[PDB]
C-alpha cells in the first residue's frame, strides 16, 4: 500500500514535468497568434456586456 | 542581462537601482564581481522606483557607488548530494576547504518551502542511537530536534562524532554538521578532530559534510549559514532517502544573527532587542527538520543559553522546538561514563509508553526510580552505610552501582582514542539487557562486570574475564 | 487513475472574470505591500495578488493601502496585479467541519475534500451583549478529579490552563476534550459539547501527534482543528483564533454547546507583535502592540452562556496561557489574568516532581467553580478543597518533632495527594469520581499505605462496578446522592477496604 | 476458564501456610500463574490470519 | 558585555568585593572560566594544580553553609581549614 | 480557451505513464512463510520424578 501510494504521487510529478513540456509548445505554437484573437473577441464580448 | 548599480552602501544594506525595469525577485540573489571577490547581496525588499535592498552576505569593504551588479535569477543555491561529503563549504555555496571545486551536480535554492501538513509522517517513531544511556533513558526522536545541553570539555565533540559513527552504522546514513556562527578555534579543533576519528576520511567517503560559518562573516552570511546547510541535509532525506543527521551548533547564533540582520533592515527593535520577525524565522527553520515519508532529517542542536539565562527570548523560542535533551554533565564524567549523559536530568518528550512502548517505559521508569533511589539515598548511605537501609533497599542500591556501571558503553570512535571496542547495543537489546539487570538475574557478578561493556551476555564475559 | 483526477481538476478549470479593481505593488518590503490602487476596499478585505498570495488590508492609508501578505514575501513582486477580492475575512461554517482539520482560510489541511460549508461568516464578530447572556449552571466535566472538584468547569464561562512553558499544557488540555467523548457519544445534544481545538503557532510534528492523538481515540468527529502552524504566516497567525472563534459561532448559534480551546494566545499575542511591529503601527509596553489588551479581550468575549430567549447554547472555552519561565506579572499574561474569569495554574515543581496533573491547587481558583457542578460531586468535595488547604500548610511542617495533629494531617494528606494523580489521557467518568474522593474524604484512605493507594483505586472502581453497579448507575443518573447512597456507598468502601 | 484453578490456586497458597515444604511447589504454582496469564494475553493479541482484502 | 562573552573563549572574572577582602588578583575563582581549558599550562603545574580547582569550589559551597550556621562536622572543617590557606 | 489549449494537448499527448510492477517489488517487503510450527516437548514422564520430589524435600509438611 505504501509504494502504492509512492506510485499515486510520482505519477503526479512525472505527469507534472509533461504538462510543462506541453506548455512550452504551446506558447510556441501560432496559436500563440490564434488565441490572441479569440482572446480579442472574448474581451470583446465581456467589455460588451458591461 | 538584468544589471542595476550601487547606489548605497550603507554598513551591510547595499541599495542596488535596477534601470531595468524587470526588478529581481524578493529572496533572488545578486551577485557583485568584486577585485578579490565575489558579493552576493540577498535581495530583503523591493523599496520601488526600481530600487531593491539588498542584505550583503560577504564583506562590504571598498565598494565604489555605480558598481555593476548581476542578478543570478533566483535565490542563493549550494551545491548539493555526495559530492558534498567532507567538503568545508561556505554560505555562498563555495568550497572553502581548498580541496579544489566541490564539482557537484545538482544546487538547490537555500529557501525551500516547509513540508505541508499532508506530507508530514503521522507517527511518531524512535531513533535507535545504540548508545546504551541514550537509547535507554532519553530515546532520541527519528526526525525530530534533539537538544544537546552542555558547553565543551563534557566530551561534546566526541559525543557529536559518536552519534555520526553509530548512525553511519545503524542507519547507513550521512551527516550534516553546520556550525553556525563558531568560534573559528573550536572549528579548526572539529575539522582536525573529525579527521582524527575518520568520520572525514580524506580518501574515501566522509560520513558528515562541514558547512562552518565563523563569527567572522557579516551578520546576513550568518543568519544565512544555517539555511544553506538545511538545504544539503534536505536533499540527502528526499533524494538520498536517508534518515540525516544535522548537527547545529548553536542555536543561540541562529537567533542572535537574526537579530541583527532585522536591526539592520530598520525594523524596530522588538523586545530586549530581538527581532521583531522572531518566530517565522525560528519557525522556517524547525519546520523544514521534519520526518517525511522520503526520510527524516534529525537535528542534534546545541544551546548555549545566553548568560545562563534560559527564559531570554532566544531560549524560550528554542525550547519550543526541542523534543529531547541530553545533559552531558561534568558531574556523570566524573563517575567515569562514557559519554557523560546525566540519565536523571535527560528528558525526552519521547519517553514516554505510547511511543518506546509499555514495557520499555515500564523499565525506563523503574530504572529512573532505581537511580534516583540511590541518588538521594546516597546522602543517607555517606552518613550512616547502606546497612542502615533495609536489606531490599540495599538491594536496589547495590544495583543502582550496577546499572550506572551498565550504562557506560565503549564508543567507536574512543577505538581510535583510548582504545576501548565499540558496542552499538541495539534499542531491543538494550531494553532486554537492562530488564534482565532489574529483575536481578545479573545482581550477582561483579559492578565492575558492569562497568564499560556492550549487552547482557558482553557482562556476563567480562564476568567471566574478571574471575580469570 | 492519477490521470483521470487530475484531467478532472484542469477540466474543472473554466470561465473569465470581470475584473475592474486591480492595483500595482508600489513596494513590497517586509510583509508590507502598498499598493497603489484598490480605491474602494473595505477594511481587512482580502485582497489576492497576480502570484496568488493572499491578504487583508489592515492599514487603509491616506494614499497607498498597505497590505498585509498571507503568504510568503519570495512570490510577490514589485508592480504586481492586486486583485480584490472583495470580501472581509470568512470562514466557512457549518457542522461540515466536524472531523476536519482545516488551516485558516478554511483549506482542509487533513485533505478530506472540500469543507461541507453551510456558511461563511465573517472573522471579527461582536460578542454576545448583556441581556443576551445567561447564567451559568450547566456542568462540564474534565475527567480530571483535581479540576472537576477543586476547579468546577461551566458552560460558556472562560478559565485559564496558566502555566510554565511545555510542561505538557497541551496534555492537560487534550485530556478535557477525550472526556468529552463519554457525553458526546450519549444523544442528548445537551450532553454534546463539539470542542475546537485552536494549535496556535504549533509546529506540524506536534500537530500531526495531535491529529493521530484524536484518531486514536476516535474523538474526530467532535472535533475541529483550527491549526495555524510555527511555519504559517504571521497574518494567518494573528487571525487564527478570530477564525475559529467563528467556527465557535455556528456552533453556539445553533443552540448546540461546545468548547473551544485556544492554545497558546501567547503565540497569539507574539503575532500581533510581529504586524504591529512591521506594520509601524506606535509600539507599547514589551514591545507588544498597544491595543494587544483590546485584541485579547475581543477573542475572549466571545465566549458566552447564551439566554433561553437566544436559544439556550453555549460557547465555553479555556484559553492556555504559556508563562514564560513563571513571570505572571509578565504585560500578556497579566492582561490575559484580568480578563479571564478563573485560572487553573500548573506548577513546574510539582510536574517535574511527577505529580501530574500538575495542578496548583493554591494557585488554581475559579470564579464561577461550583454554580457548575454535579450535586453529587459537590456534596462529597467541599472536605476535599479544605483537607488539602490544610496538607500545604502542615507540608513544611515535615521538616522532626511532630504533633499527633500534625501528623494526622500528614497521613490524610499524603494519600489525597497520591490519590489526585491521574495518567494523561485516561479520563474518567463522574460516576467513578464520586466515589474515590468519597473514600479519601472519609479517610479511609489513610488505612491504605501510600504504594497501595494506587492499587486501591483501580480495585475499588472495579469492586464498586462488581459489588454495586447499581450504585454507580443511581449516581450517574440520579447526579444527586441521596443519605441512602451515601450509606450504602460508606458500607461498599468499608468492605472494599477490608479486601 | 482461569478463575476456577486460581481460586483453588490462592487457597491453596494460604492452605501452604499451614506447612512447611512449600518452598518450590509454591514457585510452581506462579509459574503455572505465569503461563496462563501469557496465554490470555496472547488471546488478546491476535488478529485473523487473513488480510481484509475486501478494503485493503 | 553579552556580545563579547559569547566572542571570547574563556572569562576571568574579577570582583569588587574580593578586591576589598585583600584578594589581589580578585579573580572571582568561581565565575572565571577557561573554555580552552588546561593544555596550555605547564604539564608540571598542572599535575600538583589538578584538584586545587575541585578544594576552591568545594571551598565556596562549605562556605555558604559555614554562613548559615551551625557547628560542622570534622570533615567539613577540614575543608574549612584547607580552603582558608 | 488557453483553458482548452493545455486541456487538449495534455490530455491528447500523455496517457501513458511509466508503470513497471517489477520496480515496485523492489520497494516493497517479500511475503514468506512462518516457520518452527514445532509442537510442544513433553517433559516430567513418569513416577520418576514425583517419587523423586516426594523423598527430596525432607519438609513435606512442617
Amino acid at each position: 500500500v505504501r509504494y502504492e501510494a509512492s506510485l499515486r504521487q510520482l505519477e503526479q510529478r512525472q505527469l507534472a514535468k509533461s504538462v510543462i513540456s506541453r506548455v512550452q509548445s504551446e506558447l510556441g505554437n501560432p496559436k500563440f497568434q490564434e488565441k490572441v484573437l479569440q482572446q480579442s473577441i472574448s474581451e470583446i464580448e465581456q467589455l460588451l456586456s458591461k | 542581462p538584468i544589471t542595476g548599480k550601487v547606489t548605497a552602501v550603507i554598513g551591510a544594506i547595499v541599495d542596488v537601482h535596477f534601470e531595468q525595469s524587470e526588478l529581481p525577485a524578493i529572496l533572488n540573489a545578486l551577485e557583485i564581481k568584486t577585485p578579490q571577490g565575489k558579493l552576493v547581496l540577498e535581495v530583503a525588499q523591493h523599496l520601488g522606483e526600481n530600487t531593491v535592498r539588498t542584505i550583503a552576505m560577504d564583506g562590504t569593504e571598498g565598494l565604489v557607488r555605480g558598481e555593476k551588479v548581476l542578478d543570478t535569477g533566483g535565490p542563493i543555491s549550494v551545491p548539493v548530494g555526495r559530492e558534498t561529503l567532507g567538503r568545508i563549504i561556505n554560505v555562498i555555496g563555495e568550497p572553502i576547504d581548498e580541496r579544489g571545486p566541490i564539482k557537484s551536480k545538482l544546487r538547490k535554492p537555500i529557501h525551500a518551502d516547509p513540508p505541508s501538513f499532508a506530507e508530514q509522517s503521522t507517527s511518531a517513531e524512535i531513533l535507535e542511537t545504540g548508545i546504551k544511556v541514550v537509547d535507554l533513558l532519553a530515546p532520541y526522536a527519528r526526525g525530530g530536534k534533539i537538544g544537546l545541553f552542555g558547553g565543551a570539555g563534557v566530551g561534546k565533540t566526541v559525543f557529536i562524532q559518536e552519534l555520526i559513527n553509530n548512525i553511519a552504522k545503524a542507519h547507513g546514513g550521512f551527516s550534516v554538521f553546520t556550525g553556525v556562527g563558531e568560534r573559528t578555534r573550536e572549528g579548526n579543533d572539529l575539522y582536525r578532530e573529525m579527521k582524527e576519528t575518520g568520520v572525514i576520511n580524506l580518501e574515501g567517503e566522509s560520513k558528515v559534510a562541514l558547512v562552518f560559518g565563523q563569527m567572522n562573516e557579516p551578520p546576513g552570511a550568518r543568519a544565512r549559514v544555517a539555511l544553506t546547510g538545511l538545504t544539503i541535509a534536505e536533499y540527502f532525506r528526499d533524494e538520498e532517502g536517508q534518515d540525516v543527521l544535522l548537527f547545529i551548533d548553536n542555536i543561540f547564533r541562529f537567533t542572535q544573527a537574526g537579530s541583527e540582520v532585522s536591526a539592520l533592515l530598520g525594523r524596530i527593535p522588538s523586545a530586549v532587542g530581538y527581532q521583531p520577525t522572531l518566530a517565522t524565522d525560528m519557525g522556517l527553520l524547525q519546520e523544514r527538520i521534519t520526518t517525511t515519508k522520503k526520510g527524516s532529517v534529525t537535528s542534534v542542536q546545541a544551546v548555549y543559553v545566553p548568560a545562563d539565562d534560559l527564559t531570554d527570548p532566544a531560549p524560550a523560542t528554542t525550547f519550543a522546538h526541542l523534543d529531547a535533551t541530553t545533559v552531558l554533565s561534568r558531574g556523570i564524567s566524573e563517575l567515569g561514563i562514557y559519554p557523560a549523559v546525566d540519565p536523571l536530568d535527560s528528558k525526552s518528550r519521547l519517553l514516554d509508553a505510547a511511543v518506546v512502548g509499555q514495557e520499555h517505559y515500564d523499565v525506563a521508569s523503574k530504572v529512573q526510580e532505581t537511580l534516583q533511589t540511590y541518588k538521594s539515598l546516597q546522602d543517607i548511605i555517606a552518613i550512616l552505610g547502606m546497612d542502615e537501609l533495609s536489606e531490599q533497599d540495599k538491594l536496589t542500591v547495590e544495583r543502582a552501582r550496577k546499572i550506572q556501571r551498565f550504562l557506560s558503553q565503549p564508543f567507536a570512535v574512543a577505538e581510535v582514542f583510548t582504545g576501548i571496542p565499540g558496542k552499538l547495543v541495539r534499542l531491543k537489546d538494550t531494553v532486554a539487557s537492562f530488564k534482565a539487570v532489574l529483575e536481578g538475574k545479573y545482581d550477582n557478578i561483579p559492578e565492575h562486570a558492569f562497568y564499560m561493556v556492550g549487552g547482557i551476555e558482553d557482562v556476563v564475559a567480562k564476568a567471566e574475564k574478571l574471575a580469570a | 487513475e492519477v490521470s483521470s483526477i487530475l484531467e478532472e481538476r484542469i477540466k474543472g478549470v473554466s470561465d473569465e472574470a470581470n475584473l475592474n479593481e486591480t492595483g500595482r505593488v508600489l513596494a513590497v518590503g517586509d510583509g508590507i505591500a502598498r499598493v497603489f490602487g484598490l480605491n474602494n476596499i473595505q477594511a481587512e478585505e482580502l485582497v489576492e495578488f497576480s502570484s496568488g498570495v493572499k491578504g487583508m488590508a489592515l492599514n487603509l492609508e491616506p494614499g497607498q493601502v498597505g497590505i498585509v501578505l498571507f503568504g510568503s514575501d519570495r512570490l510577490v513582486k514589485e508592480g504586481e496585479l492586486v486583485k480584490r477580492t472583495g470580501n472581509i475575512v470568512d470562514v466557512p461554517v457549518g457542522p461540515g467541519l466536524l472531523g476536519r482539520v482545516v488551516d485558516a482560510l478554511g483549506n482542509p489541511i487533513d485533505g478530506k475534500g472540500p469543507i461541507d460549508a453551510a456558511g461563511r461568516s465573517r472573522a471579527q464578530v461582536k460578542a454576545p451583549g448583556i441581556l443576551p447572556r445567561r447564567s451559568v449552571h450547566e456542568p462540564v466535566q474534565t475527567g480530571l478529579k483535581a479540576v472537576d472538584a477543586l476547579v468546577p468547569i461551566g458552560r460558556g464561562q472562560r478559565e485559564l490552563i496558566i502555566g510554565d512553558r511545555q510542561t505538557g499544557k497541551t496534555a492537560v488540555a487534550l485530556d478535557t476534550i477525550l472526556n468529552q467523548k463519554r457525553w458526546n457519544n450519549g444523544s442528548d445534544e445537551s450532553k454534546k459539547l463539539y470542542c475546537v481545538y485552536v494549535a496556535v503557532g504549533q509546529k506540524r510534528s506536534t500537530v500531526a501527534q495531535l491529529v493521530q492523538t484524536l484518531e486514536q481515540h476516535d474523538a474526530m468527529k467532535y472535533s475541529i482543528i483550527v491549526a495555524a502552524t510555527a511555519s504559517e504566516a504571521a497574518p494567518l497567525q494573528y487571525l487564527a483564533p478570530f477564525t475559529a472563534a467563528s467556527i465557535g459561532e455556528w456552533f453556539r448559534d445553533n443552540g448546540k454547546h461546545a468548547l473551544i480551546v485556544y492554545d497558546d494566545l501567547s503565540k497569539q499575542a507574539v503575532a500581533y507583535r510581529q504586524l504591529s511591529l512591521l506594520l509601524r503601527r506606535p509600539p507599547g509596553r514589551e514591545a507588544y502592540p498597544g491595543d494587544v489588551f483590546y485584541l485579547h479581550s475581543r477573542l475572549l468575549e466571545r465566549a458566552a452562556k447564551l439566554s433561553e430567549k437566544e436559544g439556550s447554547g453555549s460557547l465555553t472555552a479555556l484559553p492556555v496561557i504559556e508563562t514564560q519561565g513563571g513571570d505572571v506579572s509578565a504585560y500578556i499574561p497579566t492582561n490575559v489574568i484580568s480578563i479571564t474569569d478563573g485560572q487553573i495554574f500548573l506548577e513546574a515543581e510539582l510536574f517535574y516532581k511527577g505529580i501530574r496533573p500538575a495542578i496548583n491547587v493554591g494557585l488554581s481558583v475559579s470564579r464561577v467553580g461550583s454554580a457548575a457542578q454535579v450535586k453529587a460531586l459537590k456534596q462529597v468535595a467541599g472536605s476535599l478543597k479544605l483537607f488539602l488547604a490544610q496538607y500545604r500548610e502542615v507540608a513544611a511542617f515535615a521538616q522532626s518533632d511532630l504533633d499527633a495533629s500534625t501528623k494526622q494531617t500528614l497521613v490524610r494528606g499524603e494519600r489525597l495527594t497520591q490519590l489526585l494523580k491521574q495518567n494523561q489521557y485516561s479520563p474518567l467518568a463522574t460516576e467513578e469520581q464520586v466515589p474515590l474522593i468519597y473514600a479519601g474524604v472519609n479517610g479511609h484512605l489513610d488505612g491504605i499505605e501510600l504504594s497501595r493507594i494506587g492499587e486501591f483505586e483501580s480495585s475499588f472502581l472495579s469492586y464498586l462496578k462488581s459489588n454495586h453497579n447499581e450504585l454507580l448507575t443511581e449516581i450517574r443518573e440520579k447526579g444527586e446522592l441521596s443519605k441512602e447512597l451515601l450509606a450504602s456507598l460508606k458500607s461498599a468502601t468499608e468492605s472494599f477496604v477490608a479486601t | 476458564a482461569k478463575s476456577a484453578a486460581n481460586k483453588l490456586d490462592w487457597a491453596k497458597v494460604i492452605s501452604s501456610l499451614r506447612i512447611t515444604g512449600s518452598t518450590a511447589t509454591q514457585l510452581s504454582s506462579f509459574k503455572k500463574r505465569n503461563d496462563e496469564a501469557r496465554r490470555q494475553l496472547l488471546e488478546l493479541q491476535s488478529q485473523p490470519t487473513e488480510v481484509d482484502f475486501s478494503h485493503y | 558585555p553579552t556580545n563579547v562573552i559569547s566572542i571570547t573563549d574563556g572569562q576571568i572574572f574579577l570582583e569588587a568585593e574580593l578586591f576589598y577582602k585583600g584578594i589581589r588578583p580578585a579573580i572571582n575563582v568561581g565565575l572565571s572560566v577557561s573554555r580552552v581549558g588546561s593544555a596550555a599550562q605547564v604539564k608540571a603545574l598542572k599535575q600538583v594544580a589538578g584538584s586545587l580547582k575541585l578544594f576552591l569550589a568545594q571551598y565556596r559551597e562549605v562556605a555558604a553553609f559555614a554562613q548559615f550556621g551551625s557547628d560542622l562536622d570534622a570533615s567539613t572543617k577540614q575543608t574549612l581549614v584547607r580552603g582558608e590557606r | 480557451n488557453v483553458i482548452q489549449d493545455l486541456y487538449l494537448r495534455e490530455l491528447k499527448d500523455t496517457k501513458l505513464a511509466p508503470s513497471t510492477l517489477q520496480d515496485a517489488e523492489g520497494n516493497v517487503k517479500p511475503w514468506n512463510p512462518p516457520q518452527k510450527p514445532n509442537l510442544p516437548e513433553l517433559e516430567l514422564q513418569g513416577p520418576e520424578a514425583l517419587k523423586a520430589y516426594t523423598e527430596q524435600n525432607v519438609e513435606t509438611a512442617h
